[PDB]
């Protein structure tokens, strides 16, 4: 079980780090103006218009990821209560047979 | 006896008790004693002071 | 308020002589037909 | 500038001021960590924020609020809550005892401790402000303890400072439920020492907020949560006005001049139009018309008086949301026209008009619907005076026996500020009377 | 910040107190070795309400057990918890106390009162702000009375500005078993109604129909007995150590539920009781809480208030509710029987609410309530006292002791007097 | 103008998934302290054999 | 009729014993 | 403590934020005469015969208000009611509100 | 150049004697070796540090104290830690035997033998002082041996010299709290034979450092080490002067003159505003108006006086850090307009100002904050009348039962000086009050 959940912990920063360094970028370059600097000609290419993704995938994407996480939360909590459970037992019945 | 008549006469001659001017200090400041605090007392006034 | 006692008596006894219609403090209007 | 500040006094306006707070901070988009993103809005503290936080070079928006307490628990919930690093952290201030319902004993017995500490924090968060239109005193009629604290504190700034605005604002009595049979003792007592000091007090109730909720809100078993969202909605709508621009502008200073008729009665009442559930609004419409209407419903208000027992002397609407002057004026002037709203024979116009662009915002998770046209109202009618009457009639039945007078007049007072008290009601109704006749 | 110190005192005490605070530690989640393990943090968080704390992270009650015979401290101390009580907190005589209240309230106590003083208020110094106190006894307590009276009285001037809980068993109409147990009563009920602020009154008679009527389990115990009594006497508590918006104080709850001087006792009540079957058959459900909760049937301290009116109820509920429920409850109630209410005050009813749950069950809640629903129990000791006096039955051992017939004739005066106190105020 | 709108709808989810790291971390930490009590305990067993 | 934000750039206060006037940088809404 | 000269708007409880005024300023003094001649000895011990202001200070009902119309007997009681208080009408920051108002008829 | 002496007796003072040079090293930047880093500043001891040191071509900054004690424990123990390598030993003056709390003990039976070597080292550095403004001498009141040996040796250099100044520190008896039974007695005796000499005294109460170390450093549990390191800043405040520069500067002789009115009084009270902890100053904000209401508050001086019931007669005013003239002529402006404040009818003007820009510094391990702007307070007023009183009421009662007596009669003394005491004290009663008298 420990291992799953590091696995899973691992996964999830990764998505995160991408995340925060998109949005900073482009916090970067909303500062911007028509009478700034940081204004140069750059011709047209094609990798400008490049496509890899539509919002309602990318959407989708992170609730699958979401709902993974959470699925092996609730999994490590049940196993939890019933090693907790079965402690007792042992410990309750070896003492009454000594008794 | 008609103790609701007692009653009444008790808490009109209730009068009253009086308080004792007791500060606090801070967050959860306690209720430091104020009077005879040094810090902010009121002494003097007694008659030996300067004579 | 009334810069008349005047007017003060007189509209005293306006609302006395109209008190059982009104409704409440009795004072509320009656309204209905 | 343009700002005012918030005290909060009772375990009960704490929860009050939290939930304001829950939503004030989102709509300029202050996170719970009190930072912005990166951006350029930092400074001095000059922007939209300025009329409820003084955000210095720090980042950090300072809540122009005082939160006090007598009983840590809440208020230390609080302090390790999500806020708490929006919370300044002695502006938090909590005490070690209560006044146990006791208007007197928080009076008399703490009251004359904490006071300095008060003091010490509305001045030296005035240093700082420039404009400080008023203050916003968050309290209880039935007052656990937020009864004398609130009188004693309301008095020592009316006598220190004496040239500003005074609102009261106020949880009031049921008609018949009384969670304690202290509070006709308590709040008659707060009435009759408030009075010749409290500028402008109002009154709404949970009952009635409870049979609104359960008439179109579809809600069954709302909380706390649903109450306070609405109350932090009403008083955000009256500090629109600061808040966002809009055709006019209107102050609290004008809400004082224009409402209260006379010297002493100064107790109107409250109400907010578009209430209804998204699912139900959904195949419906909102518009001036009926929203207006429907704010003039009987059956909408938040206090236990009918307007048809009572006569109307002034009225407050302030539009927000998009709308426009032509129907604004043609709806007004329908309704002066109907009949059966009854002014009194004085007000000519009797009509504050205010309007405002801004549409309100819904709280994330909540509970109302998405409108684009809301209304508040804050109307002063004679109908009040049933409250009053209910009052009294129920102060002498259990007063003339005495029951439970001896812990008050053990703990320090007497009987002689009681025997004031009735005679002061007792001239309240016969001045409403007295203006009510024409 | 205000906490409370615990006195626990004659067998009966002897009892109570280690099923109750075995409860208490049980709720908060303490071994009884004493080592904490965190799982609600609030509750970690308010513990000096009771506990001062002690190095290694144990947790020592600020409770007092005082009796003089040392076989029932042998047995309090060899049970499951006896560990978790200080040996300073065993103050004792090495005579036997026999139930004779006039020796118990001079001849042992007279020199004990300086121990036990000096431990209470080395507990006092310890701590920093005291409600008051709350004591577990019984006044046919045989030692019960000697012991509590004159601590009771010293306590008075000691901290005159306090909250003296105090919580006693009743004797038994049926039965008193000791026959001079009507002389103690009476004896007691003078001192106690003469300084107490609160005072609860509970009876096993019903104890027994419940055990008949709900509990359905055959063979019950004592222990079992003090389970019930001390799930109310938590329940009562929980307002201080607990968040959620209520209010809490024992005299704000005071202030509210007494209206006169000599006005001091109450009735306690639990709430939902189930037999074997009505676990899988009972819908967990305010109105249903709300119709036991108002039963004769769950009444069990003295007698049905049927046959009195109700001056005051005050309730606490304790779970994840609302509170339009419980106003229309209450609401329902009272248009339901408002006759039964008296009319010198109107709304009667006080309540609140506590967020936090006991251990296992959802929806709780629990009762107290002050009614004219209590003259048959003194007025019975009254026979009962004025039957074996007629011929100063057992008299001589009081004479021998110090007593003399003065001392019964006041007490008998405060008795009847209260009678008629309690009538004509409800007339 | 869309471009705002974008940020803050980017803000949103960096949020939640901050939050949501945090608790599982909380809950490894819990885990793994059980499991060396459960260690402990198996210590404990050999003597009475 | 698109515009959603509606914000003030507070371009004049005091901050000492005479008046203080801004360069007005953002409008009707920040702009 | 008395007051400045022409440049009056930097100076005032617009920037204190006071809400109690300060003090009672002025531009206004003739030219005083005399040498100022010397009455203390060497500490600020006054020679007796010259008087000082001798130790006359040596070191809630109150509520502004305009009379406007309450009932006449209370508005004498409210007079009364503001004053015979010197203890909050004389010193330690003066401590004196106001009054304004019209009589009844 | 610019520079001064500095004394130390007593157990009493080679504590903050220690905390002040261990401070003092750290700003101008010094290893406890005692020679500079790879860069180059040593030579015949002339840069800033030369105001309190010269690190001649030996190599070594050395300061220009002497650490003089009855008692060999403290001196050894400082001579066994960490800065012995920059201590001088034999300036380490050390004796066989106390005082005894008797201040005879100290003026009579031990003072003859060690003057000597007291004022020849102190020739020996005189001879290579140039400047030689003034000194810095440290007792205390209730001294357990420092007292009488203070007074007899600042006899001696005060009927040697006597065109210079003296600056004097004690902590003053604290009002309620007493480490001596004979505490009054040496007092008064010390104040009695040195009210005639001495040049500027400035007291402090350790009680309210520790009550200001728990109100705002947050800490149940402090230390003397917190204690040292607050008066230690506060030395250093007044030495900023010397280190460094500013707009305009100030000196001793300047306070000397416009502190103290008239001969006999020369007694005024210090006060430091922003004793503030980094962990509360994460998000508020410090600047001049706020730092001046915070240094004026009545409970922020660290003695037990009230503004409220004195009258002030003197303020100067020292700030450190980046500041400006427009608003600190603001802030004073805004003082003097202020009600609660009562200035004597004496002073047209009050206020001694004083700036440089450099902000003082941190030290780690210190818990201090990072703070960007400093100010010394230092008020003469009316307000300690009750310490003086307290003072003589305690010691005419126990000297009516005349104990202890025995003991310096024994030792040689009489009751005379304990008359002339009395009569001192009795006229400086009167003293400070017909003066305020207007
Ligand atoms: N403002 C507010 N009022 C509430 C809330 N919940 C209940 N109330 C009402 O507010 C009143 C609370 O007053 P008190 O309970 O006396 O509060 P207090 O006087 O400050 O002191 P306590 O008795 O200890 O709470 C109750 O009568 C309720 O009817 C709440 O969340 N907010
Ligand atoms: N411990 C215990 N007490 C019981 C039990 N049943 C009834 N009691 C009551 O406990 C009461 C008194 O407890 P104590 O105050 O300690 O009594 P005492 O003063 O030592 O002398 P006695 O009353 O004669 O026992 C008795 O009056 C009984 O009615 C029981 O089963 N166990
Ligand atoms: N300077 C200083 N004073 C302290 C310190 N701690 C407490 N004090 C106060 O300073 C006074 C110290 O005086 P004494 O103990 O008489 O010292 P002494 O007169 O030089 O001679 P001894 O009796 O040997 O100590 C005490 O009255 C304390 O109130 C400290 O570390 N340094």
């Amino acid at each position: 079980q420990i291992r799953l959940n590091r696995e899973h912990k691992e996964s999830c920063e990764m998505n995160w780090s991408d995340k925060v360094e998109v949005y900073n970028i482009d916090d970067t370059c909303s500062r911007y103006t028509n009478e700034s600097t940081q204004v140069q000609f750059y011709p047209h290419s094609s990798k400008f218009e490049e496509s890899a993704s539509t919002p309602e995938t990318w959407a989708k994407f992170n609730h699958d990821n979401l709902l993974r996480a959470e699925r092996e939360r609730l999994a490590s909590v049940n196993l939890r209560k019933l090693i907790d459970c079965i402690l007792r037992d042992t410990a309750e019945d070896l003492r009454l047979q000594c008794d | 006896k008609n103790f609701i008549n007692t009653n009444a006469a008790d808490v009109i001659m209730g009068v009253a008790k009086k308080p004792k001017p007791i500060y606090v200090d801070k967050r959860t400041g306690d209720k430091h004693d104020l009077e005879t605090s040094g810090l902010f007392p009121k002494y003097i006034n007694k008659k030996d002071y300067g004579i | 308020t009334f810069p008349t006692e005047a007017d003060r008596q007189r509209a005293l006894k306006a609302h006395k002589e109209e008190y059982a219609v009104r409704q409440g403090l009795r004072m509320g209007n009656y309204t209905h037909p | 500038m343009r700002e005012c500040i918030s005290i909060h006094v009772g375990q009960a306006g704490v929860q009050i001021g939290n939930a304001c707070w829950e939503l004030y901070c989102l709509e300029h988009g202050i996170q719970p960590d009190g930072q912005m993103p990166s951006d350029k809005t930092i400074g001095g503290g000059d922007d939209s924020f300025n009329t409820f936080f003084s955000e210095t070079g720090a980042g950090k928006h300072v809540p122009r609020a005082v939160f006090v307490d007598l009983e840590p628990t809440v208020v230390d919930e609080v302090r390790t809550g999500t806020y708490r690093q929006l919370f300044h952290p002695e502006q938090l201030i909590t005490g070690k005892e209560d006044a146990a319902n006791n208007y007197a004993r928080g009076h008399y017995t703490i009251g004359k401790e904490i006071v300095d500490l008060v003091l010490d924090r509305i001045r030296k968060l005035a240093d700082l402000c420039t404009g400080l239109q008023g203050f916003l005193i968050f309290h209880s009629f039935g007052g656990g303890t937020g009864s004398g604290f609130a009188s004693l504190l309301m008095e020592r700034l009316s006598v220190d400072y004496g040239k500003k605005s005074k609102l009261e604002f106020a949880i009031y009595p049921a008609p018949q439920v009384s969670t304690a049979v202290v509070e006709p003792y308590n709040s008659i007592l707060t009435t009759h020492t408030t009075l010749e000091h409290s500028d402008c007090a109002f009154m709404v109730d949970n009952e009635a907020i409870y049979d609104i909720c359960r008439r179109n809100l579809d809600i069954e078993r709302p909380t706390y949560t649903n109450l306070n969202r609405l109350i932090g909605q009403i008083v955000s709508s009256i500090t629109a006005s600061l808040r966002f621009d809009g055709a006019l502008n209107v102050d609290l200073t004008e809400f004082q001049t224009n409402l209260v008729p006379y010297p002493r009665i100064h107790f109107p009442l409250a109400t907010y139009a578009p209430v209804i559930s998204a699912e139900k609004a959904y195949h419906e419409q909102l518009s001036v018309a009926e929203i207006t209407n429907a704010c003039f419903e009987p059956a909408n208000q938040m206090v236990k008086c009918d307007p048809r027992h009572g006569k109307y002397m002034a009225c407050c609407m302030l539009y927000r949301g998009d709308v426009v002057p032509k129907d604004v004026n043609a709806a007004i002037a329908t309704i002066k026209t109907k009949r059966t709203i009854q002014f009194v024979d004085w007000c000519p116009t009797g009509f504050k008009v205010g309007i405002n662009y801004q549409p309100p915002t819904v709280v994330p998770g909540g509970d109302l619907a998405k409108v684009q046209r809301a209304v508040c109202m804050l109307s002063n009618t004679t109908a009040i005076a049933e409250a009053w009457a209910r009052l009294d009639h129920k102060f002498d039945l259990m007063y003339a026996k005495r029951a439970f007078v001896h812990w008050y007049v053990g703990e320090g007072m007497e009987e002689g500020e009681f025997s004031e008290a009735r005679e002061d009601l007792a001239a309240l109704e016969k001045d409403y009377e007295e203006v009510g006749v024409d | 910040m205000r906490e409370i110190v615990h006195l626990q005192a004659g067998q009966c005490g002897n009892q109570i107190g280690a099923k109750f605070w075995e409860v208490i530690s049980d709720e908060h989640g303490i071994d009884p070795t004493g080592t904490y393990h965190g799982d609600s943090d609030l509750q970690l968080e308010r513990i000096n309400v009771y506990y001062n704390e002690a190095t290694g992270g144990k947790y020592v009650p600020r409770a007092v057990l005082v009796d003089l015979e040392p076989g029932t401290m042998d047995s309090v101390r060899s049970g499951p918890f006896g560990q978790i009580f200080r040996p300073d907190n065993f103050v004792f005589g090495q005579s036997g106390a026999g139930n004779n209240w006039a020796k118990g309230h001079y001849t042992e106590g007279a020199e004990l009162v300086d121990s036990v003083l000096d431990v209470v208020r080395k507990e006092a110094e310890s701590c920093d702000c005291l409600q008051g106190f709350q004591l577990t006894h019984s006044l046919g307590g045989g030692t019960g009375s000697g012991m509590g009276t004159l601590l009771i009285s010293k306590i008075r001037e000691e901290y005159p500005d306090r909250i003296m809980n105090t919580f006693s068993v009743v004797p038994s109409p049926k039965v008193s078993d000791t026959v001079v147990e009507p002389y103690n009563a009476t004896l007691s009920v003078h001192q106690l109604v003469e300084n107490t602020d609160e005072t609860y009154c509970i009876d096993n008679e019903a104890l027994y129909d419940i055990c008949f009527r709900t509990l359905k389990l055959t063979t019950p115990t004592y222990g079992d007995l003090n389970h019930l009594v001390s799930a109310t006497m938590s329940g009562v508590t929980t307002c201080l150590r607990f968040p959620g918006q209520l209010n809490a104080d024992l005299r704000k709850l005071a202030v509210n539920m007494v209206p006169f001087p000599r006005l001091h006792f109450f009735m306690p009540g639990f709430a939902p009781l189930t037999s074997r079957g009505s676990q899988q058959y009972r819908a967990l459900t305010v109105p249903e809480l709300t119709q036991q909760m108002f039963d004769a049937k769950n009444m069990m301290a003295a007698c049905d208030p049927r046959h009195g009116r109700y001056l005051t109820v005050a309730a606490v509920f304790r779970g994840r509710m609302s509170m339009k429920e419980v106003d229309e409850q209450m609401l329902n109630v009272q248009n339901k029987n408002s006759s039964y209410f008296v009319e010198w005050i109107p709304n009667n009813v006080k309540t609140a609410v506590c967020d936090i749950p006991p251990r296992g069950l959802k929806m709780s809640a629990t009762f107290i309530g002050n009614s004219t629903a209590i003259q048959e129990l003194f007025k019975r000791i009254s026979e009962q006292f004025t039957a074996m006096f007629r011929r100063k039955a057992f008299l001589h051992w009081y004479t021998g002791e110090g007593m003399d017939e003065m001392e019964f004739t006041e007490a008998e005066s405060n008795m009847n007097d209260l009678v008629s106190e309690y009538q004509q105020y409800q007339d | 103008r869309k471009v705002g709108e974008r940020l803050e709808d980017m803000h949103c989810w960096k949020s939640e998934l901050q939050r949501e790291i945090d608790e599982l971390s909380s809950e490894t930490d819990l885990m793994m302290a059980q499991k060396l009590r459960l260690q402990r305990a198996l210590d404990a067993t050999s003597v009475p054999y | 009729s698109t515009k959603t934000a509606f914000h003030r750039s507070q371009t004049l206060n005091y901050r000492n014993g005479y008046a203080v006037v801004r360069r007005p940088t953002m409008g009707i809404g920040g702009d | 403590n008395y007051s400045a000269n022409q440049y009056e708007k930097a100076y005032l409880p617009t920037y204190l934020q006071n809400w109690s005024p300060a003090r009672p300023t002025k531009e206004k003094i003739a030219a005083h005469e005399g040498y100022t001649q010397i009455i203390a000895n060497d500490r600020g011990h006054l020679l007796p015969s010259v008087p000082r202001s001798k130790a006359s200070p040596w070191g809630i009902p109150p509520a502004k208000v305009t009379l406007t119309a309450r009932t006449t007997t209370a508005a004498d009681n409210l007079t009364k009611w503001i004053h015979k208080n010197p203890d909050l009408l004389n010193a330690c920051n003066g401590l004196r509100p106001e009054i304004s108002g019209k009589p009844f008829d």
